[PDB]
RNA sequence: AGGGGGACGGUUACCACGGAGUGAUUCAUGACUGGGGUGAAGUCGUAACAAGGUAGCCGUAGGGGAACCUGCGGCUGGAU
RNA sequence: AGAGUACGGUAGAGGGUGGUGGAAUUUCCUGGAAGGAACACCAGUGGCGAAGGCGACCACCUGGACUGAUACUGACACUGAGGUGCGAAAGCGUGGGGAGCAAACAGGAUUAGAUACCCUGGUAGUCCACGCCG
RNA sequence: GAUGUCGGCUCAUCACAUCCUGGGGCUGAAGCCGGUCCCAAGGGUAUGGCUGUUCGCCAUUUAAAGUGGUACGCGAGCUGG
RNA sequence: GGCAUGCUUGAGGUUCUAACUCUGGUCCGUAAUCCGGAUCGAGGACAGUGUAUGGUGGGCAGUUUGACUGGGGCGGUCUCC
RNA sequence: CCUUGUCGGGUAAGUUCCGACCUGCACGAAUGGCGUAACGAUGGCGGCGCUGUCUCCACCCGAGACUCAGUGAAAUUGAAAUCGCUGUGAAGAUGCAGUGUAUCCGCGGCUAGACGGAAAGACCCCGUGAACCUUUACUGUAGCUUUGCACUGGACUUUG
RNA sequence: GAAAGACCAAGGGUUCCUGCGCAACGUUAAUCGACGCAGGGUUAGUCGGUUCCUAAGGCGAGGCUGAAAAGCGUAGUCGAUGGGAAACAGGUUAAUAUUCCUGUACUUCUGGUUACUGCGAUGGAGGGACGGAGAAGGCUAGGCCAGCUUGGCGUUGGUUGUCCAAGUUUAAGGUGGUAGGCUGAAAUCUUAGGUAAAUCCGGGGUUUCAAGGCCGAGAGCUGAUGACGAGUCGUCUAGAUGACGAAGUGGUUGAUGCCAUGCUUCCAAGAAAAGCUUCUAAGCUUCAGGUAACCAGGAACCGUACCCCAAACCGACACAGGUGGUCGGGUAGAGAAUACCAAGGCGCUUGAGAGAACUCGGGUGAAGGAACUAGGCAAAAUGGCACCGUAACUUCGGGAGAAGGUGCGCCGGCUAGGGUGAAGGAUUUACUCCGUAAGCUCUGGCUGGUCGAAGAUACCAGGCCGCUGCGACUGUUUAUUAAAAACACAGCACUCUGCAAACACGAAAGUGGACGUAUAGGGUGUGACGCCUGCCCGGUGCCGGAAGGUUAAUUGAUG
C-alpha cells in the first residue's frame, strides 16, 4: 500500500498495493492460454452485460480448482500476478515435475503443501474434503459439486467459516453473511486467500476504469423516456417512478432470487 | 469531409457477391428475382 | 611660431530629490456583525449553596431555547 | 565521606509480545456448538515505575533500586531558562472487530414541560497495529 | 400556396399642438428674470454611466436638448443584445 | 359415548429410489470442453415443462381524451317548464 | 414576483458587479448542503498595457467592380404601350376617378415600392388527421408469480 | 522544396508511349491534352499474391433446438490487417525492369551415384513468441571541411592564388567473430509427471572443471587491376552513336537507421498456429527411410503499363475538400516549426486594359485612447534564451513563465576545459592499452573596441492582473446553428445476486455475465476533497409477519 504525490491532476488520489514479493516476469508459458475479450456481448452480438469494453491485452492462467494430485507433495515456487481475478496465484512445483496454479493463500513464497484424505491443518494452503476439517476453522475455494472444482470463497482475501457438521453435508458460514449447507464429500482449502488488501486501492483517476475493461454507466436519470424508464422531464428531474432497472425491474430492494431447486441448501439467508 | 462511398473489392464480395447471396434463402431469391426481371448482372 | 600650465568643454563613476512595478509593516476609518462590562431589571425559569429537593465540580468528546445532560477515564473541594 | 561500577540473593499488579483459561452473562439450537470484554477471592494506609501509570495462568527477550558485604574510581557533584523526549480517558485519524453497557436517539411511564433522573431498545467507542493530539 | 419582431446604426421626410432663435397682447410685468396667450415651421435642436432596451434614473453640458405622423418610417441598408 | 385394527379417500412432515433433473466425476463413440450412450455421485417425486386458472404487469400494444365559444384556452352551458 | 429592495464599495454618473442585511412570492442537507487549492476556447464585473473599436475617417497596396476580346448561366415571368399626388376600392393602387408632371433609349450606381423572389406558414385556429412519449385513462398483453390436473412413484407416521 | 518532390497499399481500369488528328470534350483559343482513330507497351525461384499457418469472425458432417424458413454449434476448414525459404550493383527505351542484359550471389526442390548407416506420427517437448515507458553506449547511412586530378583566369576596380567551379562513386554476398548481450557447464545414477511410449522435456540425487557455449551490429579485402566517372577523335544525319577516357584519399560530425525481439523500470501483466528443433508410438526386413559428399537438372501459376499530398481514387465537375503508410539534403534553428534554397517539380487552361463609388484581403496614420458596442467583437499589443526577482492562497504538488527587471550584433585581446587522434613505446606481436602532438570539432569565463533609430533587428514567437458564479480535475456531446453549468469520471452510498447467480440476448437450445465467485458481478442514485448529511414510515413501493376474513379454475351436496 502506497499512496502516490500529487504531481498531476490524477496522481492525487491513486492510493497503490504494490507487493516486492511478486514474480518479476514471465508467467510460467506451458500453463496459459489465449482468452479474446467480448465486450460483454452475446453470440447474437448484443450487449447483453453493459458496461464492459476496452482495457489490456490478457492471457487465461490456468489455475487449478480441483486440487487432485492426491499424496503428492507439491513446493510453492513464486506468486504470480493474475490479470483474470483480484487474488494473487502461486505456482506449485510437485514432488514429479507438474507445475499447476492455485489460488495463493495468505502467507506462502516457498513453502510446502499437500491436498490429499488426511493432509497436515496448520499449514494454511493444504487442500482437504469437508469431512476431515475440523470445524470452527476458516477455509477457501469450497467445492460445491465433488470434481466441479471450487467456486465458493475465492476473491482475494475472502473466507468462509465452517461452523457446524452433521450427516453427509457440512454448514458453513460465506463470507457474504449467508449460512450455506455444502455436501462434505467435496473439497476445500485451508486458510484465507493472499491479497486482502485488495479493497485498500484507490483508482484515483477515470482512465484506471476505462483500462480495467471498464466502460461508463450514464444514469437512468440523464436519458430520455425512451431510453430508461427514469424518463426525461425539464431540468434535473429525480425519477418520478420508484426506481427501476432500463428493463423495469425495481432495485431499491425488491428480492430476485427465484432458484427453488437448491432453497433446502440455503440454511440462513443475508442477515 | 470523407463521404459515404470508400471502395473496397473485398468488402464489396463478401456483402453483395454470388457466394454471399446464394450462401442466404432471402438472398438466393434475390438473384432470382434479379434474372425474373432479366438483369444483366445480377451481382453488382 | 610655440610649449608648459590653467580655464570653459566633452562624458565617466558617485548620489539627494523624483519615477515605476510589486511586497511588507503600522495608524485611522468601514456597511454589517460577535461577544464583554455596567445598568435598570420585564421574562421563561430554579442552575448553584442542606444529601438545594436528580450531590456538586473538573477535563474532554458528544448532544440539546437557556440558567443546562449522558458516556469514558477523574476528584472528593462528599455525607448517613 | 558524595556519586558510580565487578559478586549473588530474593522481593516486586515493572512493561510488552504470543497463548492457555473459567464462570456468569449474551447469542443461538437440539446439555452441546459459537466469541467478545474484564479477570470475584489472593488485596493490603502493599509493591513497582522520574511520572503517567499498572492484577486469571504460562513461558519467552528485557528495567531500576534495595541489601549483604567484599573490591576499585578520586567530586566525576546536585540543580538547571532555553532545549529535548515521555504523559489518564473522551477523540478524531489509518485499517479491523464485535458480547454487555452506552455516548448519538426513539418512544414508555412524569411533570406547566423532559429536552431529566427512572422504562424498552442501538451504531461511534473502549480492543488491535502504526501515528497524531499533549 | 408567408405582409419575417423590440431596440440600436445608417439615412431620412412631413406636420405644428413651437424646445431654441424672431414679432407681439395682457399681467398680481419696477428692473434681472418670469407667468400666460397669440403670430411664426426659416435654420438649429447633446454627450456619457446603468440596462437588450423604448422610456426612465443619474453625471456634465447647451441658445435649446420639442411633440407627433411616416407598416409604433427604414433588416432584397446593417446589427441580432 | 365409541374400542383395537384390517379395507380405504383428504391436508402435513421428514424419509426411500426407480420417474425426472445435473451448465459433477469417469469411460466409449473419438484425434471432440458439442452431443449421445454406459456408469459413479448429487438432488429427488421436489424442481421443471405442457395445460387450466387467480394475481401483478406502461415491459409492450391498439386507442380514446365531445360540442358551443364576438380566435383558442379558463369558466359557464347542453334536456324540459 | 414586488425590484433598479435597503445599506456599504467601486464610477463624474453603475438596473450589471463586490461585500452585507434578512422582509427566503418560490433555499436546504447524496434530484445532496456549505466551502474549496488546482483546472476551464465556462458565465458576470473591474484595472494596466495596447490600439481606426470610436470621435472621423484620410491615404496607399493587391483581388473584383468598369471597359474591350472569347465563352456563357440563375431564381422569376398572365400580358404589358410598366409616372407623382389626392381620393376611391376585398378597407395601404403603375393600371379606377380627378389632376399635375413627363421628348426617345441606354450605362453606372442606390435599394423606397412593385404588400419584390425563395419554402401549398413553422406561431394561431381547424380536422370526430397522424406520429411518438407519459400515466393512478380504457382495453389488452409479453414477462414474472399462485394453485388444480398431467409427466409422478412406495413407505410409515402428525393428521381428518 | 517534411512538398506543388520522389515512392508503396488501396481504388480505378489503358488514363502509359508513339504516328495521324480537332468535330465534340477542355469554363476562352488550341497546332496542345488525362480527348478522337490506329498501332505498340506491363518479361521474376528472390518484389507482391497463390501455395503453408493461424486471430477476430464466418461456415459447419453428425448433433442439440425450433410451426416452417431456420437458430446454435462439435469434429472439422475457411478467413490477414499477423507468422513461414531466399538478390544486389551497373547497363539498357518512346513506353518495362531488384523481372530483360551483364557481373557477382543466394535459397529450396527433384532424379542420380558412393559411403557408413535407426527411420518414423497430425502425438510429447523445445522454439517461434511478442506490452508500455525510459535511458546510456557502440556504430553506420548522411552531412561538413584539402591536395592535386580536371576545366577556369573573368564585359566592371581586384583575381597565377592562401582564388573559382564541377568531380572526388561502388551493392548484396562471402570472410572475419570486433563492441556488446544473455547464460554456468558437461560426465553419470535414477524418477508417482508431460493422457501410450520415449534416448527428448520435467523432478530428485552425484563428479570435477574457469571457460564452456548460444547470439552480435562494425573494417580490410578483394566481391572489384570490375562497374561507374568531362569529353575528344573521326564517321553518319545543330544534333545521335562505336572506340578511348582522367582523380577516386583523409580528418571531422552523425542519426528518427542498426546492435535491439538488448538493458533498466512500471502495472494495466502484454496474439494464436505453422514452418522449425527434438522425442518416441503404430510401424520396418531392419533394402525402404535417414545423414553428409559429389554429379546433373528444375523452381509452376497470377500481378507488374499508368495515376496516389490525385484532372486516373471518394466528392454529379479537369471541384480551395477528403485519402493508410514510406523517404527526407543545405544555411539559420530546439526542431520534421519557420524563412530562404539544392535534388526534383511547377506558372495552378480565359486574357488584355482602366486604376470611380462600393466590396474583399492587407499597410501606415496627426490629437485623443474603449468616448465604440449588447459585449474590447475585431484589430493592436505581448512573444526567444540566460540570469535576477516573484504576492495572496494552497489539498504542500502548486499557483509560477505570477507580476516585474537585466543582458543580447560584429570585431579583437586574454584564458579555462571536453571529445576524437596518434610520433612511438608496453604484448595478448593486434578488429588493443597508455599517451604523443598537430589537425578537426563542441561549450565556456573575464576584458576592451565598434556601427546604427533600433542587435531574440526578418520569419517565428505567452498579453497581464483583481473580485466573483458554476463544474473538482484530463476527458465526452447535438456529423450539418447549442462544447456548456449538460454527460462521463475517481470517490461515496443503497439494493439485488450462493453460482446452472442476479441480469441480459434468445419461441428454444444456447450464449453473454465468466472460464469470474460476495474485496465478485448486475442495477440505482450522488459526483474529487474538507466540514457534514436534520425531522417525517401517513400515501405509494419494497422487506418480513401471523394466521383471521374475502377470493380463481377444479370439485358437484341439495333443490
Amino acid at each position: 500500500i502506497v499512496k502516490c504525490k500529487p504531481t498531476s491532476a490524477g496522481r492525487r488520489f491513486v492510493v497503490k498495493v504494490v507487493n516486492q514479493e511478486l514474480h518479476k516476469g514471465a508467467p510460467y508459458a506451458p500453463l496459459l492460454e489465449k482468452k479474446s475479450k467480448s465486450g460483454g456481448r452475446n453470440n447474437n452480438g448484443r450487449i447483453t452485460t453493459r458496461h464492459i469494453g476496452g482495457g489490456h491485452k490478457q492471457h487465461y492462467r490456468l489455475v487449478d480448482f480441483r486440487r487432485n494430485k492426491d499424496g503428492i507433495p507439491a513446493i510453492v515456487e513464486r506468486v504470480e500476478y493474475d490479470p483474470n481475478r483480484t487474488a494473487h496465484i502461486a505456482l506449485l512445483k510437485y514432488a514429479d515435475g507438474e507445475r499447476r496454479y492455485i489460488i495463493a493463500p495468505k502467507g506462502v513464497a516457498a513453502g510446502d503443501q499437500l491436498i490429499s484424505g488426511i493432509g497436515a491443518p496448520i499449514k494454511a494452503g493444504n487442500s482437504m474434503p469437508l469431512r476431515n476439517i475440523p470445524v470452527g476453522s476458516t477455509v477457501h475455494g469450497i467445492e460445491l459439486k465433488p470434481g466441479k472444482g471450487a467456486q465458493i470463497a475465492r476473491s482475494a482475501g475472502a473466507s468462509a467459516q465452517l461452523v457446524a457438521r452433521e450427516g453427509a453435508y457440512v454448514t458453513l458460514r460465506l463470507r457474504s453473511g449467508e449460512m450455506r449447507k455444502v455436501l462434505a464429500e467435496c473439497r476445500a482449502t485451508l486458510g484465507e486467500v493472499s491479497n486482502s488488501e485488495h479493497s485498500l486501492r484507490s483508482l484515483g483517476k477515470a482512465g484506471a476504469t476505462r483500462w480495467r475493461g471498464v466502460r461508463p454507466t450514464v444514469r437512468g436519470v440523464a436519458m430520455n423516456p425512451v431510453d430508461h424508464p427514469h424518463g426525461g422531464g425539464e431540468g434535473r428531474t429525480s425519477a418520478g417512478r420508484h426506481p427501476v432497472s432500463p428493463w423495469g425491474l425495481q432495485t431499491k430492494g425488491k428480492k430476485t432470487r427465484s432458484n427453488k431447486r437448491t432453497d433446502n441448501m440455503i440454511v440462513r439467508r443475508r442477515k | 469531409m470523407k463521404r459515404t462511398f470508400q471502395p473496397s473489392t473485398l468488402k464489396r464480395a463478401r456483402v453483395h457477391g454470388f457466394r454471399a447471396r446464394m450462401a442466404t434463402k432471402n438472398g438466393r431469391q434475390v438473384l432470382s428475382r434479379r434474372r425474373a426481371k432479366g438483369r444483366k448482372r445480377l451481382t453488382v
